C-alpha cells in the first residue's frame, strides 16, 4: 500500500535552514511526479513545486524560487524539502504528494510536517486560576495558561477526573509565546463545595504545575 | 497563474443530505481538476481526479463533474464522515493552484451563548499583569462578535480570540477573548465588561464587573 | 577379349561393350568368327574394310579466334577466350580431352559507378571527393582507354522512424534542429550517368549535399540494388568491367528490417528509378537480401566494392563471404584515399580466372587440370589466382559420358566468371551404326519375315 | 499428417486491409472457440488506414466477421503546461493479437505520440500502443508502457539514454498463463529492443479514456545496455513464454533479436526480471535468426523445447554457392540445470526466397501418438512460390526431419499463406488441434480441421 512518510516536527529560528523527508512506504520514489505543497491556516494551500525522483529534474512556483529546493534520493526512497532563510511566514504545515494514476495529478498525500519558526527559547507556562464574581444554579470555572513555548501543553481538570463538560481553546501566538485557557461547568451543589484543580502539563521545559480554583 | 473561486467557503447541512461544492477557474482547464478530503486535524485524501474518476477506495456517494472552467463535487447522502474540508485543485497549467476551500458543518437548532466574564487572579496582578478573560460556550450559528469596554468605552488594543471547533455530541461552537492589560493600567479604570452579538438576540448579551468591590 | 565373351546381339550392342570395340557387317564371314572384336582382328579375319564399323571419340575446333593482345578499341571484337567452339564425339562410356586458353586481355574498358553514403557524417568525405573525377582519371588511364564514371547517393527510407517527422520545418530541412541547413530525406537517387566526361563527375559532386536520418543502420542496399538494375539509367555497358564503388561509414539495413516501418512487401529485384532519377519504392518496398543482390549482381556482371571505415570494416568483409566476388578496402574518415583502393580493387578483380560451367549433361563429367604463373599444372583445379592484367592461363578438361544418352545432341558451355567470352562445346553421342541406316524390315533372311536384317545378323522386329 | 486439406474454411476481410496479417484463437466465458484476425491496413473514420481488428465466430462455411470496435480517433490533452498528442493513423491496429482467458489484445506498433511544450517538443515518433477489450462485457483498456513527456533537448543532454520514443510497443507479444502480459517493442531505447510488462487486470484497472500518461505501477521494463551487441538488435522482435529453469512457480520469457550482434542474430532466454539465462547466436549473418520463437515440449519428456526461425539462412550447395531458403532450429531442453546446447535438429527449406521458418506454430499433439507436433510456414515456398505450411511430428528423439503433411496455398500468388499461424486449438470440438493460416496478402483465413488418422505414422 501506498504510504508517504514524512517527518516529525520542526522548530527552528528564523535566517536558519531546514530539510524535510519524505519516505516513499509500499513503492519505489522514482515511479511518479513528488509535489511539495505547503498549507496555512489564513493563506490556504500553495503548491510549491514538483520534482522526478528518477533524473531530478524540478518544478518551481516562482513564489517559492531561492526559498524552496527540493531534492531527492531514489536510494533511501526519500525526497526532500530544503527551506533557506527561514521567516515568520515559512511558520505552516508541508506536505508530500503524488499521483495515483494520472501523471500529473494529486492524489496521495503525507501525513504532513509541522515548521515553526521562532527566535522565542523554551520558556514555562503561567498558570491562572478564573474563579467567578461574586448566582445562579450552575457555575463556570477557567484557567488561563500564559506565555509559554514552544507547543504542546496538556491540561485536565483533577487530573484527568473532571472530563464531561470542558473546553479547551486552541493555543494562539502571543507575541512570540502562546497563550491558552480552559472552561468548565457545573452546578452551585459542586463548587466551591468539590475542589476544583487546574493541571497542566509543559513537557518542553519539563514542568507540570496545579492549581486550584480559589473563590472571592 | 489560474486562479480557483471555489464556493461556498462553507456550508450547514445534515446527514443524508445531498450537496454539491462548485468550483471556478479564471479559464478553461478541461477537467484537468482534482478534488481533495481533510478530516478536522487529520491529512489530505484524495477524490477525485481529472474531473470525474473515483480515486481508489473512495465511496460512489461522490462525484465529479463540470467542463471548461466550472466544475462541482456533489455528495449524495451525506454521511457522519463526510463532514470536513474539501478543496479543489487545477493542473492544467504550471504551477498547480488550490481553491480556497469548503467546511461542511453539521446543522442544528440555533442557541444562545453562555457567557461568562472572570477578573485578573491575585497570582497575576502580583506579577504586573492583568488579564480578564471572557467565555462565550456553546452556541449556534459559529458566526458571533464579541465587544470589550473599558468605563463604557471600546476597547480593541489587547484582545486575543481563539474559538473552538464544532463540538461532537452537540454540535455546538465556543469562543474565549482575552483582554490583557498591565497592572497600572488595569487600576486606571473600574468598569469592564464584554458583550456578545449573536443572531440569537437583537440585545447583546453583556456581562461586567467591578474592580475595588465584589 | 570383352568383346567376344560378351556374346552381343548386335552391332549396337557391340560398341557399347568397351571404347575398343569394332563391329563386322560382312556378308561373307567365316563360321563361328565373332562379329564383334578388335579393329586388328576384324581385318585379320578377311574382315571386308568397309563393313569395320569402329566408331572414334574426337574432338575438333570449329571456331579458334586468336587472343586479343589489347582490349581497345573495335566495337567488342575482342577475344578472351579460346577457342571460342569446338565439336566433341563420344561413344558409350568413352572421354576425350580438350584445352581452354583464358586471357586477361589488356586496355579493357571499364564503368565505375560511384554510390556514396550522404548522411551526415559523410559531410566531410563529399568534399575530398571533388575533384576525384579527374584524378581517378588519371590513374587509370594507366590502365585503360576507355573509362566512364558515374554516381549515385543514398541515405535511407524517408519514412519514420528512420525519418525526422517534427515539426514540419524538419522535413524540409533535417538538420533544423542543428545550425545548419541540409536537404531533405531521400532513399536513392542517380545523379550522373556513367560517362567518360570526367568533369562532370566533378561538377555533380560539388553541388551535392548531405542529408540526416535518425537511425545508425543506412539504406545502401536498396541503392546496390537499383544501381545494379537499372541497366539503362545507369548506363552499363555491355563489354566493360563493372565496378560498383560502395561508400559508408557505419550499418546497413537488410530484408526484414523494413517492418520497423510498416513496410512487410519483399524486394521485387525490379528497376523503380523513374525521370525524376529518385527510387520510387523506397517506402513501400523491404531491403533487398544479400541472396537477392547476389542474384542481380552476377546476373549483370557488376563487381561490388565496399569501401568503408575501419569501424565496420569486419562487417562488411563478413558479408563479402556471403556475396561472392565481392571486394573490400578501408575508407578514412573523410575518403581521402579512396582513390588507391579504386585502382587496387580493379587489380584484384582481374587478378582471378575462374572456370564455370552451364547445361552439362547428367551423363557427361568434367575433370580440370589448371596451368597458372610458369607452366604448372595444377591438378583438380579449374580457377586461377594471383595474376595480372596481360597475362594468359589454361585449363586441361577431359569429358567423360557415362552409357549413352537417349539425345544424341547436346551441347554446353564453359565460362570464366565475368567474362563475355566463353567457349561452346557441341557433343555428338555415337553409339549407332551406319549400317542400321540401310536395314530390311520383314527380311527374307530372317525367320521368314518375322525378323528384321540389319549389319549383318537378323534382329527380331517389333511387336514380338 | 492428418490435417484435411481438401475442405477448408475461408474467412475473408476488406480488400486492401491485410485481414490475416495475424490472428489467435479465442475462448469466450464458456468455451466457444472463435478467432480474432489482425487487419492492420483497415480504413478508419477519414477514410485513411489505421488498421482493425475482426472477432469470427467458428462457422464450417466462414464467410464475413463482425469488427471489434476500438477508438480510432486522434486524442489531444493539454495538461501541465504541455500537450499531449497521439496518431491513428497508419499505426497498424491488428499487426499482432493475442488472446488470454476472455481478454483481447491488440496491438497498433506503429501509433505515434508526440508531447509539446511552447516552442518545443518530444518528436512525433512510434511508440506504439495496446488495445484490450473483453468483447462479453464491453470493457475496454489501453496500455502505451513508452510514451512520454521529456522533451527533445534533454534526451540530447543526456546522450539519449533510456530513450523510448521509438519502442513500437507491441510489434510482439504474449501472455503469461497468470495474466502478464509482455510486449516486444524492437524499436526501444534507440534501436536496441525493450520487453515491457504488465499484469491485464492492472491495465484495466488504471486506465481511463482521455489521460493518455497513467501509470501502472505493477509494471516492468528491461534496460538499456551500453554493449555495441545489442545496438540495432530489434530485440523484441519476437517474443514466447516458457518454463524453463525447473522452477514452476517462474515463468520464463524467450526473446528473438534477429540482428543482435552485427545482423548474426540472437534468442534469449530470461526470467521475469529480465536476467539473461541462456543465449543462442545465429549460425550466418543477416539471416534473420530470431525473427520467429516457438515454445513447445515436442519429444514427451515434460520440458519445453525451443524452436527458432531464421528465414533468410542461404543454404551451401554446389560449386561454392549460397542459395537463400530458410532454416529452423530445433533446441531440447536438458534435464536439470543445464545450458541449452547445439541445435538438435536443423530443418531447412528448399524453395529459393520461400523463406521457410518465417512463422512456427505448436500444433499441440495433431495425430494423438503422444507427442507434441509443430506447423512451419513458408509464406513464398512451394514448386509455385505461392506458399507453404509444412507439418512436422514430435518423437522420442525431437522432431521426424521430414515433414509427415504440407499444406500449399488456396490463394493466388503474393497471398503470403503461412505468414502468420496458430494451432494446437480444437475449434469444431472433434477431439483433434486444429490449424488457422493467415493470408494478409490476399485478406483472408483458411482453417484447416484435423480429422482421424488414416494410416498412422
Ligand atoms: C566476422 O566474422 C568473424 C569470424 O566468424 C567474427 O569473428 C569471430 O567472432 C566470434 C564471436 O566473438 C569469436 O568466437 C570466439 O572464439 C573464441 C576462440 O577462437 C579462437 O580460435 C579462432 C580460430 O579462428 C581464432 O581466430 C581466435 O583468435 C581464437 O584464438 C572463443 O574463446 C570465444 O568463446 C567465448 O564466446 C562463446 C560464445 O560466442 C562462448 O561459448 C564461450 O564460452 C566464450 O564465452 C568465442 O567463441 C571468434 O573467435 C571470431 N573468429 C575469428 C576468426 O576472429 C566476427 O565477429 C565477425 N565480425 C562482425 C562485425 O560481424
Ligand atoms: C590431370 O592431371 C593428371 C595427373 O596429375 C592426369 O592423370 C594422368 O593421366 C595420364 C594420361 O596418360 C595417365 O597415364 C596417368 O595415370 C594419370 N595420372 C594420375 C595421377 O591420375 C590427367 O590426365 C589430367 N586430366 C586432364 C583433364 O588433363
Ligand atoms: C589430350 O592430352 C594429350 C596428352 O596426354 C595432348 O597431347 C592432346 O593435345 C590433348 N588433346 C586435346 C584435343 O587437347
Ligand atoms: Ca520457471
Ligand atoms: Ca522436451
Ligand atoms: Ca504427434
Ligand atoms: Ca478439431
Ligand atoms: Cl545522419
Ligand atoms: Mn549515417
Ligand atoms: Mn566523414
Ligand atoms: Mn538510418
Amino acid at each position: 500500500e501506498v504510504q508517504l512518510q514524512q517527518s516529525g516536527a520542526e522548530l527552528v529560528k528564523p535566517g536558519a535552514s531546514v530539510k524535510l523527508s519524505c519516505t516513499a512506504s509500499g513503492f519505489n520514489i522514482k515511479d511518479t511526479y513528488v509535489h511539495w505543497v505547503k498549507q496555512r491556516p489564513e493563506q490556504g494551500l500553495e503548491w510549491i513545486g514538483r520534482i522526478d525522483p528518477a533524473n531530478g529534474y524540478t518544478k518551481y512556483d516562482p513564489k517559492f524560487q531561492g526559498k524552496a529546493t527540493i531534492t531527492a534520493d531514489t536510494s533511501s526512497n526519500t525526497a526532500y524539502l530544503q527551506l533557506s532563510s527561514l521567516t515568520s511566514e515559512d511558520t505552516a504545515v508541508y506536505y508530500c504528494v503524488r499521483p495515483l494514476y494520472d501523471y500529473y495529478a494529486m492524489d496521495y498525500w503525507g501525513q504532513g510536517t509541522s515548521v515553526t519558526v521562532s527566535s522565542a527559547k523554551t520558556t514555562a507556562p503561567s498558570v491562572y486560576p478564573l474563579a467567578p464574581v461574586c448566582t445562579g444554579s450552575s457555575v463556570t470555572l477557567g484557567c488561563l495558561v500564559k506565555g509559554y513555548f514552544p507547543e504542546p501543553v496538556t491540561l485536565t481538570w483533577n487530573s484527568g477526573s473532571l472530563s464531561s463538560g470542558v473546553h479547551t481553546f486552541p493555543a494562539v501566538l502571543q507575541s512570540d509565546l502562546y497563550t491558552l485557557s480552559s472552561s468548565v461547568t457545573v452546578t452551585s451543589s459542586t463548587w466551591p463545595s468539590q475542589s476544583i484543580t487546574c493541571n497542566v502539563a509543559h513537557p518542553a521545559s519539563s514542568t507540570k504545575v496545579d492549581k486550584k480554583i480559589e473563590p472571592r | 497563474d489560474i486562479l480557483m473561486t471555489q464556493s461556498p467557503s462553507s456550508m450547514s447541512v445534515s446527514l443524508g443530505d445531498t450537496v454539491s461544492i462548485t468550483c471556478h477557474a479564471s479559464q478553461g482547464i478541461s477537467s484537468n481538476i482534482g478534488w481533495l478530503q481533510q478530516k478536522p486535524g487529520k491529512s489530505f485524501m484524495g477524490l477525485i481526479y481529472y474531473g470525474t474518476n473515483l480515486v481508489d477506495g473512495v465511496p460512489s456517494r461522490f462525484s465529479g463533474s463540470g467542463s471548461g472552467a466550472d466544475y462541482s463535487l456533489t455528495i449524495s447522502s451525506l454521511d457522519s464522515e463526510d463532514f470536513a474540508d474539501y478543496y479543489c485543485v487545477q493542473y492544467a497549467q504550471l504551477p498547480y493552484t488550490f481553491g480556497g476551500g469548503t467546511k461542511l458543518e453539521i446543522k442544528r437548532a440555533d442557541a444562545a451563548p453562555t457567557v461568562s466574564i472572570f477578573p485578573p487572579s491575585s497570582e497575576q496582578l502580583t506579577s504586573g499583569g492583568a488579564s480578564v478573560v471572557c467565555f462565550l460556550n456553546n452556541f449556534y450559528p459559529k458566526d458571533i462578535n464579541v465587544k470589550w469596554k473599558i468605563d463604557g468605552s471600546e476597547r480593541q488594543n489587547g484582545v486575543l480570540n481563539s474559538w473552538t471547533d464544532q463540538d461532537s455530541k452537540d454540535s455546538t461552537y465556543s469562543m474565549s477573548s482575552t483582554l490583557t492589560l498591565t497592572k497600572d493600567e488595569y487600576e486606571r479604570h473600574n468598569s469592564y465588561t464584554c458583550e456578545a452579538t449573536h443572531k440569537t438576540s437583537t440585545s447583546p448579551i453583556v456581562k461586567s464587573f467591578n474592580r475595588n468591590e465584589c | 577379349n570383352i568383346c567376344t565373351t560378351r556374346g552381343v546381339s548386335s552391332c549396337q550392342q557391340c560398341l557399347a561393350v568397351s571404347p575398343m570395340c569394332a563391329w563386322c557387317s560382312d556378308e561373307a564371314l567365316p563360321l563361328g568368327s565373332p562379329r564383334c572384336d578388335l579393329k586388328e582382328n576384324l581385318l585379320k579375319d578377311n574382315c571386308a574394310p568397309e563393313s569395320i564399323e569402329f566408331p572414334v571419340s574426337e574432338a575438333r575446333v570449329l571456331e579458334d579466334r586468336p587472343l586479343s593482345d589489347k582490349g581497345s578499341g573495335d566495337s567488342s571484337q575482342v577475344t578472351q577466350v579460346s577457342p571460342q567452339r569446338i565439336a566433341l564425339r563420344l561413344r558409350p562410356d568413352d572421354s576425350k580431352n580438350f584445352s581452354i586458353q583464358v586471357r586477361q586481355v589488356e586496355d579493357y574498358p571499364v564503368d565505375i559507378y560511384y554510390l556514396m553514403d550522404l548522411s551526415y557524417s559523410m559531410k566531410d568525405d563529399l568534399w575530398s571527393i571533388q575533384n576525384l573525377g579527374t584524378k581517378l582519371a588519371t590513374q587509370m588511364r594507366k590502365l585503360t582507354s576507355n573509362l566512364r564514371i558515374g554516381f549515385g547517393a543514398f541515405v535511407d527510407k524517408p519514412v519514420s522512424p528512420y525519418m525526422y517527422i517534427s515539426p514540419p520545418e524538419a522535413l524540409e530541412n533535417p538538420c533544423y534542429d542543428m545550425k545548419t541547413t541540409c536537404l531533405p530525406m531521400f532513399g536513392y537517387k542517380h545523379v550522373l550517368t556513367l560517362t567518360d566526361q570526367v568533369t562532370r563527375f566533378n561538377e555533380e559532386v560539388k553541388k551535392q549535399s548531405v542529408s540526416r536520418n535518425r537511425d545508425a543502420p543506412e539504406g545502401g542496399f536498396d541503392a546496390i540494388m537499383q544501381a545494379t538494375v537499372c541497366d539503362e539509367k545507369i548506363g552499363w555497358r555491355n563489354d566493360a568491367s563493372h565496378l560498383l564503388v560502395f561508400t559508408t561509414d557505419a550499418k546497413t539495413h537488410i530484408a526484414l528490417d523494413g517492418r520497423l516501418a510498416g513496410i512487410v512487401q519483399p524486394n521485387d529485384g525490379q528497376c523503380h528509378v523513374g525521370s525524376d532519377n529518385h527510387y520510387s519504392a523506397s517506402t513501400t518496398m523491404d531491403y533487398p537480401s544479400l541472396g537477392l543482390m547476389t542474384e542481380k549482381l552476377s546476373q549483370k556482371n557488376i563487381n561490388l566494392i565496399f569501401a568503408v571505415t575501419e569501424n565496420v570494416v569486419n562487417l562488411y568483409q563478413n558479408y563479402s563471404e556471403l556475396i561472392p566476388g565481392t571486394t573490400v578496402g578501408v575508407l578514412s574518415m573523410d575518403s581521402s584515399n579512396v582513390l588507391q583502393l579504386i585502382v587496387d580493387a580493379y587489380g584484384k578483380i582481374r587478378s582471378k580466372v575462374e572456370l564455370e560451367v552451364r547445361d552439362l549433361p547428367e551423363e557427361l563429367s568434367l575433370s580440370f587440370n589448371a596451368t597458372c604463373l610458369n607452366n604448372e599444372v595444377i591438378p583438380g583445379l579449374k580457377s586461377c589466382m594471383g595474376l595480372k592484367i596481360g597475362d594468359t592461363v589454361s585449363f586441361s578438361i577431359e569429358a567423360k559420358v557415362r552409357g549413352c544418352p537417349q539425345e544424341k545432341e547436346k551441347s554446353f558451355t564453359i565460362k570464366p566468371v565475368g567474362f563475355k567470352d566463353s567457349l561452346i562445346v557441341q557433343v555428338t553421342f555415337d553409339c549407332d551404326c551406319a549400317c542400321q541406316a540401310q536395314a530390311e524390315p520383314n527380311s527374307h533372311r530372317c525367320n521368314n519375315g518375322n525378323g528384321t536384317f540389319e549389319c549383318g545378323v537378323c534382329r527380331c522386329g517389333p511387336g514380338w | 499428417l492428418n490435417l484435411d486439406p481438401v475442405q477448408l474454411t475461408f474467412y475473408a476481410g476488406p480488400n486492401g486491409s491485410q485481414f490475416g496479417f495475424s490472428l489467435d484463437f479465442h475462448k469466450d466465458s464458456h468455451g466457444r472457440v472463435a478467432i480474432v484476425v489482425g487487419a492492420p491496413r483497415t480504413l478508419g473514420p477519414s477514410q485513411e488506414e489505421t488498421g482493425g481488428v475482426f472477432l469470427c465466430p467458428w462457422r464450417a462455411e466462414g464467410g464475413q466477421c463482425p469488427s471489434l470496435l476500438f477508438d480510432l480517433r486522434d486524442e489531444t490533452r493539454n495538461v501541465g503546461s504541455q500537450t499531449l498528442q497521439t496518431f491513428k493513423a497508419r499505426q497498424g491496429l491488428g499487426a499482432s493479437v493475442v488472446s488470454w482467458s476472455d481478454v483481447i489484445v491488440a496491438c497498433a506498433p506503429w501509433q505515434h505520440w508526440n508531447v509539446l511544450e511552447k516552442t518545443e517538443e518530444a518528436e512525433k515518433t512510434p511508440v506504439g500502443s495496446c488495445f484490450l477489450a473483453q468483447p462479453e462485457s464491453g470493457r475496454r483498456a489501453e496500455y502505451s508502457p513508452c510514451r512520454g513527456n521529456t522533451l527533445s533537448r534533454i534526451y540530447v543532454e543526456n546522450d539519449f539514454s533510456w530513450d523510448k520514443r521509438y519502442c513500437e510497443a507491441g510489434f510482439s507479444s504474449v501472455v503469461t498463463q497468470a495474466g502478464e502480459l509482455v510486449l516486444g517493442a524492437p524499436g526501444g531505447y534507440y534501436f536496441l529492443g525493450l520487453l515491457a510488462q504488465a499484469p491485464v487486470a492492472d491495465i484495466f484497472s488504471s486506465y481511463r479514456p482521455g489521460i493518455l500518461l497513467w501509470h501502472v505501477s505493477s509494471q516492468s521494463l528491461s534496460f538499456d545496455s551500453s554493449n555495441p551487441e545489442y545496438f540495432d538488435g530489434y530485440w523484441g522482435y519476437s517474443v514466447a513464454v516458457g518454463e524453463f529453469d525447473g522452477d514452476l512457480n517462474t515463468t520464463e520469457y524467450v526473446v528473438g533479436a534477429p540482428t543482435w550482434s552485427w545482423t548474426l542474430g540472437a534468442v534469449e532466454i530470461l526470467d521475469s526480471y529480465y536476467q539473461r539465462l541462456h543465449r543462442l547466436r545465429g549460425e550466418q549473418m543477416a539471416s534473420y535468426f530470431g525473427h520467429s520463437v516457438a515454445v513447445t515440449d515436442v519429444n514427451g519428456d515434460g520440458r519445453h523445447d525451443l524452436l527458432v526461425g531464421a528465414p533468410l539462412y542461404m543454404e551451401s550447395r554446389a560449386d561454392r554457392k549460397l542459395a537463400e531458403v530458410g532454416r529452423v532450429y530445433l533446441f531440447l531442453q536438458p534435464r536439470g540445470p543445464h545450458a541449452l546446447g547445439a541445435p538438435s535438429l536443423l530443418l531447412t527449406g528448399t524453395q529459393l526466397y520461400g523463406r521457410f521458418g518465417s512463422a512456427i506454430a505448436p500444433l499441440g499433439d495433431l495425430d494423438r501418438d503422444g507427442y507434441n507436433d509443430i506447423a512451419v510456414a513458408a509464406p513464398y515456398g512451394g514448386p509455385s512460390g505461392r506458399g507453404q505450411v509444412l507439418v512436422f511430428l514430435g518423437q522420442s528423439e525431437g522432431l521426424r526431419s521430414r515433414p509427415s503433411q504440407v499444406l500449399d496455398s488456396p490463394f493466388p500468388t503474393g497471398s503470403a499463406f503461412g505468414f502468420s499461424l496458430r494451432g494446437a486449438v480444437d475449434i469444431d470440438d472433434n477431439g483433434y488441434p486444429d490449424l488457422i493460416v493467415g493470408a494478409y496478402g490476399a485478406n483472408q483465413v483458411a482453417v484447416y480441421r484435423a480429422q482421424p488418422v488414416v494410416k498412422a505414422s
